[PDB]
Formats: C-alpha cells, structure tokens, sequence
RNA sequence: UAAAGCUAAAUAUAUGUAGGAGACCGAUAGCAAACAAGUACCGUGAGGGAAAGAUGAAAUAGUACUCAGGAAUGAGCAAUUAAAUAGUACCUGAAAUCGUUAAGAUGGAACGGAUUAAGAGAGAAAACAAGUAAAGAGGGGAA
RNA sequence: ACGGACCAAGGAGUCUAGCAAAUGUGCAAGUGUAUAUGAUUCUUUAAACAUUUUAUACGCAUAAUUAAUGU
C-alpha cells in the first residue's frame, strides 16, 4: 500500500535519499551479471565460491521415474501404528505386527535410531540397508523383500 | 446455559434450547479485521 | 469463560459508537452511553463494562431512571419514570443497594441539574 | 500507466477464514458488544434471541 | 559544554513493548508485569520478559525432550513459553504436569491419556504465585535454517555457512574454489 | 439447532465440517482482577512502597 | 516577547513566516523548513528569520485554555451538548459554522439553562 | 507398420456489431475528437493535424415606452424576473496587471530581524455585583 | 561560475516477476484443498460455502554424500 512507502518521507528533500555527489544514474556498473570475473570478482568469490568451470559426466536423457526412491528410518516405524494398537502388542507376547511400508509411500528402509528391546516386528519393503536390517534382526524380527 | 424461544407474537416463551458450543470461541477483533481486509479485495473490477 | 469485564474493556477502548472526541480544542473525550453517570472514557465509569449501574437521563422530553444490576448474565434493563426528588430518593433505596453514599449524592446532584431543562410544545 | 495485471485479489487460508467466522458468531452473543456496534436493543430480553 | 559520551544519556538495546494486538496476550502481559513488580521473585520477571520476545525466540519443544529434561524432577511442574509438539519417535510417555502457551492436538491428547494435565499461564499464576517447584525450560534457538547462512561468509577459510543457490547438483557451484583440481579449494 | 451439527458436536454425513476442530484459547479465564484478589496471591504480595 | 495575563504564559506571539516570502509573491507565508546549501537561515546567521523549535512549548497545565480560562467544545445540534452538564465550569461551547438560525436559537436557549457560556452567540441575528 | 486421403468437442480473439457492468477520468483530465473531428488549416508528394461544454424553473418571460445623439451608444419618473452586479462574449468569478478616493512616507535602491513608541480600525467569551423584594410577559414538572 | 521578467494550473522511486531478512497470524512432522467438480450458489454473487459415499495428484520439508555403478 502506497500509504506506508519510504519515498514519502523524502518528499520535501532534494535528492530523494541518493546523494548530492554520487547521483542515482542508470547502470553504472553493468547489466545483470555483467562484470563477474573482472570487476565484480570479490563478491563472486566470497559469496559463490565454486561458480566458474565444469565437472562431471553427461547424462543425455534422464527419465527421473526410473530411480525415484523415498526412504524411512526405523524410528518412525512403530509410529505408523495407532497408539491403542501399539499398546496391545506390547502387552501380548506371542503375536507380532507385519508392516508393509510401500502401502504408505516408502521404498527403502534406512537405519537410524533405536528399536524397542525384545519387541519383535516384521517389515516388508523393496530395499533395505545393512544396519537397518541388523537392528530389525537383533530384537527378534524379520525383513521381507517385495516387488 | 440455555436460551428461550419466543413465539412470533413476541410475548410467550414456548421452549428452550441449549446454547451451542460455537458460542465459546475466543473473540478476536485483530484477526477478524485482518482477515476482512484481504477477503474484501476479491470482488473488485479492473481498470 | 471466554469473556469478562476486562476483556470487554479491551475490545471497546477505541472502536465504539458512543465515543466522541473534539478535533478543535484538543482536550477531552466523552462516552455518551446510556449508563454512564459521568462521561469519562474509563473502565470504571462505562456502563458496558460494569456489571451493576444506575443513572438518570432525559431520553425524551422527560427524565427517566435506569438500572442494570445483572449479576449472572441476566442482563435486565429496568426503566422507571422519575417524577420528583422524593421518588428518586425512594428508587435509590429500592434498587441502588450496591452504591456507596459518594455515588448517591453525585446522582442526586445530577438529577437536580437535569430538572431545569425544558422546551416548547 | 496503469495495467490490467495489477494483482487485484488475494488468497486466504481456509483455517483462518473458519476461525474468523467462528469468532464472529461468538461476538454476536455478548450484549455489550452488540450495543456498541450501533444497534438499539435496550428493550430486548436475551441477546442470542431465538424465535420459533 | 561538557565532555560526556552520548550526551550523558543512558542506552538500552532490547524490545520494549508488545507488538502483537491479541487481547488475551495483552491481559497476560498486564498480569505478569503486576506480579513481577509487586513480588520481585526473578521468576515472574523472566516470564514477563519472555512473553514479549518475537517468534524466532519462542521455539517449539517436543515431548521427548520435555520428558528427558524432567527425568530427575518427579512431581514438579515444567514451564515453557512456547508450543509443545508431538514426537512419533517416542514409544511411551510418563505422567507429567506442564504449563505453556500452546499445545498441538496430538500432544495434548497424548499427555492427558497418561494421567497428566495441561495448564495455561493464568492457572499457574493462581496456584504458583512465586513459582515454587516450577522448572523453566526453552527450546533450541539456533536450530532454524536461516542461521545456517549466518556467520563467516562462505568463501572464507574453514567456513560452515550454506550458500544461496538455485538448486543442488554437480552443475551448481562445485568447480572453481571448491576443489584443488580447479585452482584452489574454498 | 443445526449449529451443533455443523461444528461436530453431533456427527452427520454431508453436514458436519470434515475433521475440523473448534479452536482453543491461551487463557482459561480472562478475569485477571479476580485472580489478583484471591487469598493465595494476596498472601504472596509485598507491602506497598513509596514514590519519590 | 513574553506575554503573561494571569497564570497563563505565552513565550511568543509573533508568527513564523517563510523565508523570502516578502520578496516573491509565488512564495506563501506558511512556514517551510529551509533545505539547501548556503541558505543563511538554516545556518543561523544573525539578523534574519528565526526557526521554530520545541523550546517555545507551553506549560502542560495551561496548554489549551482560552482567555476565558476554559476549554472549547464545538457542537452541531442540541443533543451533542449533553455531556457538558457534569463539567460546566471547565468547558465553553462554540456553535458550528453551517447550522441554521432556527437550530442556533434552540442551542443558545439550552446552553443558558445549563449554565454554560457560548463564545459566539451573536451570529446570524 | 513410412513414402495417399477425410474428420466434431474441449482452445484463441488490441477487428466489426449488439447487450451489461466498475473502490476508473471528470473539459490543460478521459480516445486525437463530450460540439457540422480525421473537420478547419499546412506540405509538390508520402504525410502532419488542432482550438472550441454551462443564462433561467420557464424566452409560449431574450429587453416594450420616453429623452439626448448622424450613428454607435447612454440615461430615466419607464420595464421582464425571486434575482439583470443572471443581458446572450450570459453559473461562480481567484492571481498576475490597471483605474478612483482616502491616510501616510520620500537627501545616490527597496523590503527584513530584535524592541518599543505614536496614530487608526475593531472588540466584552475572565477583563465587578450572587441574591432579596414588587410587578408584568412567557415556558415546563408533579399530586 | 551556470538557471531564474511575473502569475495560475500540470510535473518525477511506481507496477509485475523471482529471492532473502525482519515482524504479525494459523496449524505443526507436517503443511498448502492445484487444475477441476458439488451445491435448495445466482441483483449484488466475477463473492461466499463445500471436497469424491489401515483413505498413494503435485510442490516445499522430514537425510546426506559421490563424476559415477551407488551406498
Ligand atoms: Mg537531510
Ligand atoms: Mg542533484
Ligand atoms: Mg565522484
Ligand atoms: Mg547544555
Ligand atoms: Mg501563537
Ligand atoms: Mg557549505
Ligand atoms: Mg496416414
Ligand atoms: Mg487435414
Ligand atoms: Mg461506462
Ligand atoms: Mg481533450
Ligand atoms: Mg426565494
Ligand atoms: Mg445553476
Ligand atoms: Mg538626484
Ligand atoms: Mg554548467
Ligand atoms: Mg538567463
Ligand atoms: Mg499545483
Ligand atoms: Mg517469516
């Protein structure tokens, strides 16, 4: 809203806040990203260090749907269950839950965190990591591969 | 807490109903005014 | 439980259909609401904020007596037709048990002032 | 020169809209607030005012 | 004349008043200013100050860290001037008593199912006027992402600051100035 | 009466607003001067002091 | 100079007129602050126009009182002057410029019955 | 399953024509043009291109008569209108610039800041008198 | 040293895209009902209201690192 703009405070002043000696002129240093590597070098180097040059191989026709893969850690793995359902399994001891994470939108199980001690759980997925699968085995569970 | 139901002649009380729980919302004039300023822009015509 | 006297004061400090301020002669601001004995814009004199109140007003030609005295949201607006000093004194005992003496002489003086106003036809 | 691609309207979150409507119904049930908006209701009995 | 610095006038630096126009918050500020003044307890002063700070200095606190902080303070009350959030990484919750400004629906439900209670600040002002057996806590104030861009500029030796980039990949700012293979690293 | 169904006090298909929760307050009771005058608070105050 | 009547003190009575407004007629007398190098008024040369400052301010206890020693209130109809029945010794009334004679007669007659003074009760007679 | 062919809908519309509308402009603004406007006028030619709205309710009230004067025009005891200092160049009618009368100043500029004095013009809302008593003229309230 | 014989009207940091910091508001491991469709919406309304009768549209966030197979 034009009511609150800064320029209205300079309305009786001569130079509109831009200076007697250095004016407000039009493009006194170039246009856009003009002078990089010549007279804008310091800015480019201290704020965007790796900007110039190229590195790596080409990939000519990508097709990103071939490698799409969302992940989930073992922490959030008991939290997919309702709390009253989580209560029942921790009470009884000869039953365990079987969870299929692909039905929830995850493809690869990943292994950060701590599973509950002596509480078996069976997990279905497309890919597993080594540490995640070890942690699932240690508490008495099992991993299953699906496609 | 209840409310009375008045007949269309304006004098008799012909029942009562229990006050709905929507009537306990916090009254917030700042929020109402701010939401109103944005919403009232949607019916303007261009020039 | 979503409202109190203090919250009602917070909502009606500035935006209100009874407030009047004078652009010229910068001193002063008034509340002209029906149950304001004075006309101060303070939480301790405004009829909308207080839970019990009494007042005397003209409102049409004659003089009218008003009571609020609503203590469980039973907002009751009793209006009585003041006639003379003795009747007003009787009504103050009848309905104004919650007032101090200090407020009662102020209301009586206000009534004595209001009784001197008249017009034609 | 004024143009037709000035942003004429705004988008408002749904939850805030609903919150404001709810807070505006609640204010309709306080006698003091209704009076201060300019309505002459010195002769009403109840401010919620339900009718058959 | 006379040789003073800042013409003898004392300087202060923080926030002085509320910016928010919420009437309930203004009622709270009035109440706790009164309590701090008439019972100078160093508990009411800090509270009266904290509920004026801007949003970035009232961070959320999760349930797991709340329980961890109160592990050696049974039958005490925790006081927070932010919001409490749920944590799906916890398996079980104890019985706790907590006062704060806001609770999320899931956290509020989980707290009450274990036998605890939630309080607002006008209830703690009424039952604990001087904060006896109350423990003040706050969440992380330097975990926001904006803070990862502050500090030494990215380009000085051994700086941890993130850069502002269009996107992320091998083609976006990784060649000259980021590896010894192109004229120098960092 | 429809106003209790609209906001989920009683549930009904195609009338109740889906998964909407009625908002909550940061103050339990906005009467601060009733809190100040209570005995518990009044017994913790300090004697009134003098101006200059 | 300083003018003092009772307890009311005015620190200055002359106005502040705009620099060079006596020499050019396109320059109006209303005060504007001089900006611009080499002015001789911005630089406080002796012998020229003075600038207004916060020092000339009035005592807070007597800031808006008229020589009547009361405050002024402007009314537009009979009903607007209701609040003056409680504070009739600290206020005086003035009638608005665009009210008719018929309305003015009523306003004056009520103001007399309330024991409040009217500043301009001689207009349109 | 190439080197032959056909096909509606969902899409676009600074043109032409008709209809509706706006937190738009208000006669130096808005289209160049609110009016005999792509007109008057300029250029050998391709082309360039303005200025210019308002008496009053009604003129089915637009100024009859007399005197002076060659006329134009002026004046009236004469005349329309609520109004002519609304008379057709007609609502209101600012500033620059000029006329008339009055009051002042005036030895190679004039205005000005501070402070007083001498003149001239206006002014009673603080810049005196509640109340009592006898009439006279009004206007309200209650039992 | 340059502009200024006088008066009236006009006359100059704005709009859109994209990013960030600050602050206010809502919800919170989530958040934002896209294009559409529905309705006993239809002067206003080109607004407002709704969401498909153990619930996989899409964006940003919830995980990094490497030229890369990948982990
Ligand atoms: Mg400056
Ligand atoms: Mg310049
Ligand atoms: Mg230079
Ligand atoms: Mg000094
Ligand atoms: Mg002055
Ligand atoms: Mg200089
Ligand atoms: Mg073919
Ligand atoms: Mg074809
Ligand atoms: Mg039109
Ligand atoms: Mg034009
Ligand atoms: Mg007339
Ligand atoms: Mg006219
Ligand atoms: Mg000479
Ligand atoms: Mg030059
Ligand atoms: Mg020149
Ligand atoms: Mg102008
Ligand atoms: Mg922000």
């Amino acid at each position: 809203a034009t009511r609150f703009k800064k320029n209205r405070k300079k309305r009786g002043h001569v130079s509109a806040g831009h200076g007697r000696v250095g004016k407000h002129r039009k493009h006194p240093g170039g246009r856009g990203k003009a002078g990089g590597l010549h007279h804008m070098r310091i800015n480019f180097d201290k704020y965007h260090p790796g900007y110039f040059g190229k590195v790596g191989m080409r990939h000519l026709n990508l097709l990103k749907n071939r490698t799409y893969c969302p992940t989930i850690n073992v922490d959030k793995l008991w939290g997919l269950l309702p709390e009253e359902k989580k209560k029942e399994f921790s009470e009884n001891k000869d039953i365990a839950p079987v969870i299929d994470v692909t039905r929830k939108g995850y493809f690869k199980v990943l292994g950060n965190g701590k599973l509950k001690h002596n509480q078996p759980i069976v997990v279905k997925a497309r890919y597993f990591s080594s540490v995640a699968e070890k942690k699932i085995k240690a508490v008495g569970g099992q991993c299953i591969l699906v496609a | 807490p209840v409310a009375n139901v008045y007949s269309t002649n304006g004098k008799n009380v012909v029942g009562e109903v229990e006050i709905p729980v929507v009537f306990q919302t916090p009254i917030r004039n700042d929020l109402i005014q701010s939401v109103y300023t944005n919403m009232s822009k949607n019916r303007r015509h261009p020039y | 439980s979503n409202v109190s006297n203090a919250l009602v004061w917070e909502l009606t400090r500035k935006s209100n259909c009874f407030i009047k301020k004078n652009k010229a002669g910068k001193k002063g601001v008034f509340l002209c609401d029906p149950l304001n004995v004075n006309y101060k814009n303070t939480p301790s004199s405004s009829g909308l904020v207080k839970s019990n109140s009494t007042n005397v007003t003209l409102k049409d030609g004659k003089v009218v007596f008003s009571v609020k005295t609503s203590k469980e949201s039973n907002v009751v607006n009793q209006h009585f037709k003041a006639k003379n000093m003795k009747n007003v004194e009787k009504l103050l005992q009848q309905h104004g048990s919650f007032e101090k003496a200090k407020n009662k002489e102020k209301l009586l003086k206000k009534y004595k002032r209001l009784s001197k106003l008249y017009e034609t036809s | 020169p004024t143009k037709i691609w000035r942003r004429w309207g705004r988008k408002v979150n749904l939850k805030e809209k609903r919150y404001a409507v709810c807070s505006s119904i609640a204010a309709s049930g306080v006698t003091s607030l209704v009076l201060a908006r300019g309505h002459r209701i010195s002769h009403l009995k109840e401010v919620p005012l339900v009718v058959s | 004349g006379i040789a003073l610095k800042n013409v003898g006038r004392i300087k202060k630096h923080g926030r002085k008043h509320l910016v928010s126009k919420n009437p309930y918050l203004r009622l709270l500020v009035k109440l706790y200013n009164f309590l701090a003044r008439r019972t100078n307890a160093n508990f009411n002063k800090i509270i009266a100050k904290r509920l004026i700070m801007p949003k970035r200095y009232r961070p959320p606190l999760s349930l797991s860290k709340l329980q961890y902080h109160m592990a050696n303070h049974p039958n005490d009350i925790a006081v927070v001037v932010g919001s409490i959030t749920d944590d799906k990484r916890l398996f079980s919750l104890k019985q706790l008593k907590v006062c704060a400004l806001r609770f999320t629906e899931t956290a509020r439900k989980r707290i009450e199912d274990a036998g605890g209670e939630c309080l607002t600040f006008d209830q703690l002002a009424l039952k604990y006027p001087t904060g006896k057996k109350c423990v003040l806590l706050r969440g992380p104030t330097k975990a926001r992402t904006a803070e990862k861009h502050f500090g030494k500029a990215p380009g000085k030796p051994k700086s941890k600051a993130r850069p502002y980039v269009r996107s992320k990949g091998r083609k976006f700012e990784k060649a000259r100035g980021r590896r010894k293979s192109r004229a120098y690293k960092k | 009466k429809k106003l209790d169904v609209i906001y989920g006090k009683i549930h009904e298909k195609k009338v109740t607003k889906k998964n909407y929760i009625l908002p909550k307050s940061i103050v339990h009771n906005p009467d601060i001067y009733r809190i100040i005058h209570s005995d518990k608070v009044q017994a913790s105050l300090l004697a009134k002091k003098k101006p200059c | 100079a300083v003018k003092k009547v009772g307890k009311i003190i005015k620190k200055r009575t002359k106005k502040f007129t705009r620099f060079q407004s006596n020499r050019f007629m396109r320059v109006k007398p209303a005060w504007r602050k001089p900006r611009g190098i080499d002015c001789r008024v911005r630089r406080r040369y002796k012998g020229t126009n003075l600038m207004p400052s916060i020092g000339y301010g009035s005592n807070k206890k007597t800031k808006f009182l008229l020589p009547n020693n009361k405050y002024k209130y402007v009314v537009k109809n009979v009903k607007e002057m209701e609040p003056l029945i409680m504070n009739h010794t600290k206020y005086c009334v003035q009638i608005a410029h665009n009210v008719s004679s018929k309305k003015r007669k009523q306003i004056i007659e009520r103001a007399k019955q309330m024991n409040v003074s009217v500043i301009n009760a001689k207009a349109r007679l």
